[PDB]
């Protein structure tokens, strides 16, 4: 239905307004209708209840290595290292309530943790400032994520010059498919 | 050509008062998260008070309820009324604003030139 | 985090109102971070520029019975005759636009045709008419697919009681997990 | 208990134009989908023009723009205002809503008694 492809290795970067269609893409995707194996992070955080690390291992075996490489892409080194459980700290149970930028740095963490074929990243930066923002594009889904299949959901300018590949949406339509160069002659 | 620029700024003494203002011009579809930011002296940027791509609101710790962010969407302006000041809040004051730049709802980051706070006894 | 099982072969089905979180639940479960391979059919319907027979067997072999019987128990036998092209007739060019319920009888039988581990059916029923939408649930997701994963959401009573395992969403939240006996014995 | 009663059926002539109501009565929740379905005698029931769950309308291959089917969220009615009758049009009318039940959004389909339409020259 939307003419585009996903490049294994490369970055996509799905534009758009509000409304254009872009968690609809990414559900289908994920639903195996699009374009014609996942780790998802979705636009609104999500936490299960359970310790900071149990959260971002998520079940998957545990690599001290890849876990440390992933807290410190995410800017989340900072933030655990405050808490006196450090990543032991329970999580959706009552007891300790999190911002919605740490919320939003740990289904990152969750979402570059694991071992997938293919990554969608839904505005996982909509409740960060620009600054920590900047941190974690380049440091994670730049530098971290180089070889990986990923799909970021961003209208940034900055972040398409960066993207191997850009889909900008109209209204659940594609308005264009292509390179940054070939999306600088337009406008 | 989108310009950002802040007015507000002076010499405050601590327990005073300021109120911060981040005027646009050159917006022809509009903004979407506009925001504070500051540099104190030989330290590296951070961020004050902002309203995030989500429509809420994200302030720093050491706001600690002293600071507020207004926005006027009519004039595309962000404001910081700030109370209780202290002379660790000496810095230049940055605004900021991610611009939709086109139809399709791409933006660009604009920044202003900063508006220097002094907090002194 | 909502506390639900998906049960091998079972109909699970999902109700709730309107911003319940039915559709991002679906999400979560495609995404692989609920519950703790995927055939996908949308709320709004889904097309490619195609044939009815391309839209249906969607990249897999034909298989002559599998499509014929699909297509009787998604009433689409009555509505492909009465094309002159029948089963090649193209859609998504400009050229013949099919109503809302057609669309959603393919987006069904697409999604049923596929050999899957788990259907997820996003109110599949929501564009017919109620005398429709009981010949397709009583031959196609009960009877023709009743060995099957299946998740349906729906909100019906009558569709509840043929489920296996109900789940009763509540403004993102889960009120109840269980069958149709426990649900009654809250009436 | 969920209560449908039609009304507006009768005897027209080819060409004729008739008005179908339905009221409601027992209604706690809301009221989704409410449509309009038919059967001639000896024959299968079969729709007419009802409400979509989706909120749109959806009309029968033989309707051909004569009937229309209105709605009103308040009084929690449903209505088909039928224009150039053919004697083919002669069935009981029945009338559809699919009930919330439930504070969690659950429904039930209920039926009306169905009205008399008959169509003769
Ligand atoms: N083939 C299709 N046919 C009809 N509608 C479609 C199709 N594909 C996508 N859509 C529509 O696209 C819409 C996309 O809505 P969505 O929640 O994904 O918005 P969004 O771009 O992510 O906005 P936000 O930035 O606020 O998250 C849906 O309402 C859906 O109906
Ligand atoms: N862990 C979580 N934290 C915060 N929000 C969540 C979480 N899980 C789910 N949600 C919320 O679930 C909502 C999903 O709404 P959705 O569109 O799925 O409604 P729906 O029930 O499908 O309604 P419809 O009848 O229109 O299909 C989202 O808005 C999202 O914020």
């Amino acid at each position: 239905d939307i003419n585009f492809k996903i490049e294994r290795g490369q970055l996509l970067a799905v534009a758009g307004s509000t409304g254009a269609g872009k968690t609809s893409l990414l559900m289908m995707i994920m639903g195996e209708l699009e374009p014609s194996r996942i780790s998802f992070c979705p636009q609104f955080s999500w936490i299960m209840p359970g310790t900071i690390k149990e959260n971002i291992i998520f079940g998957v075996s545990y690599d001290e290595y890849r876990y440390r490489s992933v807290i410190k892409a995410c800017q989340l080194e900072e933030d655990i290292s405050k808490f006196p459980e450090k990543d032991n700290t329970v999580l959706g149970e009552g007891g300790i309530t999190l911002s919605g930028g740490q919320r939003a740095r740990i289904s990152l963490a969750r979402a570059v943790y694991k071992d997938a074929d293919l990554y969608l990243l839904d505005s996982p930066f909509g409740y960060l400032d620009v600054l920590t923002e900047k941190e974690i594009f380049e440091s994670c889904v730049c530098k971290l994520m180089a070889n990986k299949t990923r799909i970021l959901v961003t209208s940034k300018m900055e972040h398409l010059k960066k993207a191997d590949k850009i889909l900008i949406l109209h209204e659940g339509s594609s308005y264009f498919y292509g390179t940054f160069s070939e999306l600088q002659n337009l406008q | 050509q989108v310009q950002l620029q802040e007015s507000g700024g002076g010499l405050e003494q601590p327990g005073g008062s300021l109120r911060l203002s981040c005027a646009t011009s050159g917006v022809i579809f509009g903004i979407n998260a506009m925001g504070w930011y500051r540099q104190a002296p030989g330290k590296q940027r951070e961020l004050v008070a902002t309203f995030t791509s989500g429509g809420s609101t994200n302030y720093a710790d050491f706001v600690e309820g002293r600071f507020t962010i207004s926005r006027d969407n009519a004039k595309n302006t962000v404001y910081l009324q700030m109370n209780g000041l202290r002379p660790e809040d000496t810095a230049v004051y940055y605004c900021h604003a991610t611009v939709v730049v086109s139809r399709y709802g791409l933006t660009y980051d604009y920044w202003g030139q900063g508006t220097q706070v002094t907090v002194s006894s």
